[PDB]
């Protein structure tokens, strides 16, 4: 049972490595709210207031 | 809003009753008229020694700013 576990074993310890990852195209957000009071102034001176 | 042709009260200090235009008209009417009596000699350049005030006063304080 213990030579049998050989790349079962191997698989468990694999799953928990981290693992380099490729980017593709990621997109970027450019939302902007306010107001404007001219406290209205007162003238002147008245007154008241 | 304001203008920009005025806002410095400049021609209103130097074309006006309390300036010098005053005095270059009231020495005219005795450089020519005082003289003529050479020529002429006769009683008719006399009636402008009143209408110097009056002409100043119905000109300058039509608009008045
Ligand atoms: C009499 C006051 O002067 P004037 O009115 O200029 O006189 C007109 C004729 O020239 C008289 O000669």
């Amino acid at each position: 049972v213990v030579d049998w576990l050989l790349p079962v074993g191997n698989m468990l310890e694999g799953l928990t490595a981290p693992v380099g990852c490729s980017y593709m195209s990621g997109t970027v957000t450019d939302v902007i709210t306010g107001e404007s009071i001219i406290s209205v102034d007162a003238p002147y001176g008245w007154t008241v207031e | 809003q304001d203008l920009m042709a005025s806002g410095n009260t400049t021609v209103k200090a130097t074309f006006g009753k309390d300036s010098s235009v005053v005095k270059w008209v009231v020495l005219a009417e005795v450089l020519v008229g005082a003289v003529m009596y050479m020529m002429t000699k006769n009683v008719k350049f006399l009636a402008g020694f009143a209408i110097i005030s009056v002409f100043i006063a119905v000109g300058m304080a039509v608009v008045g700013l």
